């Protein structure tokens, strides 16, 4: 096929930044190129077709260049809302293909986690399986470390993680960590604890719990 | 100045459905760099001679309309000029329906 | 304004069929086209396929040639993909797109803009059943966190919400995971006022469709 190769992969900048993302094709496409922008959840938007033209509606600081193998994607002055995935496309005869996408995230300063760690409802516990959660609240960057000590034995393979998107009023992240356990595990021990690592943290905050103590 | 691809320049006919945009090229080269017009119907082509107006790349020698009309129809001409001489070609545009 | 509605989406088996239709207002497409591309949940874009009434022309990608079928009704002015044949990988959110041509004697092809696109439906396609979430609270231990665990449904999507809508603020739902159950969960958390606690009663208000499932579970500091 017609690879379409995007770079970078994701990328992170201040607002009114001028951001340049580039496409590069396996093979010549002449000008036969689109570029969309797609926030999460929604349908994906045109912003330019055939390499250089802007679609109607679209702000004038987006601007495309290009031809051959090699095309840029331009925002000249980043804003707020233009922070999301964009995606090239070749239009030739050849069957339509896309690049990967290339994500855009919101500069700002650091800020720490506030962390929580939540015990499992016993009303869970009645059907043989314990959910135990902590949260990290509205921290920023995305990067983050979550550590379950169970009475300091360190777990793997047990939790599972999920991000918001990135907040449109303060660009922090929130995630939640949920570790899972069967009734039995968890009535066998005592401490459960939370260890959280961020850029925020001058040392890894612990958050943490004795079953009963409720 | 001289056609870069005089074989496709031979083409003179096109038919294009209505509401999709149609694209003339007359891509040359000619010391120094020259420059092109259009001409629709022997007429000078103006941006108020139709409703969306017309875009052009100069840089890829096109003509383009979007949102073609039957009143699209007509020939138009690419003229391209430098100090030592003009060369010359007309496109028949038709306009397809349904 | 020009809008296109898609619809049809949920919930199939594999082998199985489904129809997925793209209506059209503001515009019609009796002279342009229809494309549909389709998003698996986490991945990039892919192609689905096009057809063109202007032209007559209709082509497909080469992972969904002749199980997938594009046609238009033109009274209805709606356009569909009938999906045959159905695997586990056809899993993502379809979108259908207003297409238009750029017709160039230059070259050797229509070039083909996809200038307005549908929000989408999603269609998953799975042997599993419908299930509906065990909603569980998270207990509060002056800013307090509380909330509740959405726990094993399928499918896709569930809603949340706080005391009918009346608290957004420091509302944090996050998006479902999908456990290796084969089984989603989410949890969806708030911080509130220390001092609203047992004066304010929270409490979640969780939606899953496909099952009926409504529950209107009361948050609150464990005693003990």
């Amino acid at each position: 096929d017609i690879q379409m190769t995007q770079s970078p992969s994701s990328l992170s900048a201040s607002v009114g930044d001028r951001v340049t993302i580039t496409c590069r094709a396996s093979q010549d496409v002449d000008t036969s190129l689109a570029w969309y922008k797609q926030k999460p959840g929604k349908a994906p938007k045109l912003l330019i077709y055939s390499a250089s033209f802007l679609y109607s509606g679209v702000p004038s600081r987006f601007s495309g260049s290009g031809s051959g193998t090699d095309f840029t994607l331009t925002i000249s002055s980043l804003q707020p809302e233009d922070f999301a995935t964009y995606y090239c496309q070749q239009s030739t005869g050849h069957p339509q293909t896309f690049g990967q996408g290339t994500k855009v995230e919101i500069k700002r300063t650091v800020a720490a986690p506030s962390v929580f760690i939540f015990p499992p409802s016993d009303e869970q516990l009645k059907s043989g399986t314990a959910s135990v959660v902590c949260l990290l609240n509205n921290f920023y960057p995305r990067e983050a470390k979550v550590q379950w000590k169970v009475d300091n034995a360190l777990q793997s393979g047990n939790s599972q993680e999920s991000v918001t998107e990135q907040d449109s009023k303060d660009s922090t992240y929130s995630l939640s960590s949920t570790l899972t356990l069967s009734k039995a595990d968890y009535e066998k021990h005592k401490v459960y604890a939370c260890e959280v690592t961020h850029q925020g943290l001058s040392s890894p905050v612990t958050k943490s719990f004795n079953r009963g103590e409720c | 100045p001289y056609w870069t691809n005089t074989e496709k320049m031979e083409k003179r006919l096109h038919a294009v459905p209505a509401a999709n945009t149609v694209k003339f090229r007359c891509p040359a080269g000619g010391n120094p760099m020259p420059t092109m017009r259009w001409l629709k119907n022997g007429k000078e082509f103006k941006q108020e001679h139709r409703i969306g107006g017309y875009k052009v790349r100069n840089q890829h020698w096109s003509l383009i309309m979007e949102s073609v009309v039957p009143s699209d129809k007509g020939n138009y001409t690419c003229v391209v000029e430098n100090e030592y001489g003009s060369i010359n070609h007309t496109y028949h545009l038709d306009v397809v329906e349904r | 304004e020009v809008q296109l509605v898609e619809s049809g989406g949920g919930l199939v088996q594999p082998g199985g069929s489904l129809r997925l239709s793209c209506a059209a207002s503001g515009f019609t497409f009796t002279s342009t086209g229809i494309s549909w591309v389709r998003q698996a949940p986490g991945k990039g874009l892919e192609w689905v396929g096009r057809t063109h009434l202007g032209d007559g022309s209709t082509n497909y990608a080469d992972s969904v040639k002749g199980r997938f079928t594009i046609s238009a009704d033109t009274s209805k002015n709606t356009a569909y993909l009938q999906m045959n044949s159905l695997r586990a990988e056809d899993t993502a959110v379809y979108y259908c797109a207003r297409t238009y041509g750029i017709y160039d004697l230059y070259v050797d092809y229509t070039e083909y803009v996809m200038d307005y696109w549908g929000q989408g439906t999603l269609v998953t396609v799975s042997s599993a059943s419908t299930k509906g979430p065990s909603v569980f609270p998270l207990a509060p231990s002056g800013t307090a966190a509380l909330g509740c665990l959405v726990k094993d449904y399928f499918p896709e999507p569930v809603t949340v919400s706080w005391n009918s809508g009346a608290l957004t603020s420091g509302v944090h739902t996050f998006p479902a995971v999908l456990q290796s159950s084969g089984l989603y969960s989410l949890s969806s958390v708030v911080t509130v006022p220390s001092s609203s606690l047992g004066t304010q009663t929270y409490i979640c208000n969780v939606n899953h469709k496909p099952s009926n499932t409504k529950v209107d579970k009361k948050v609150e500091p464990k005693s003990c």
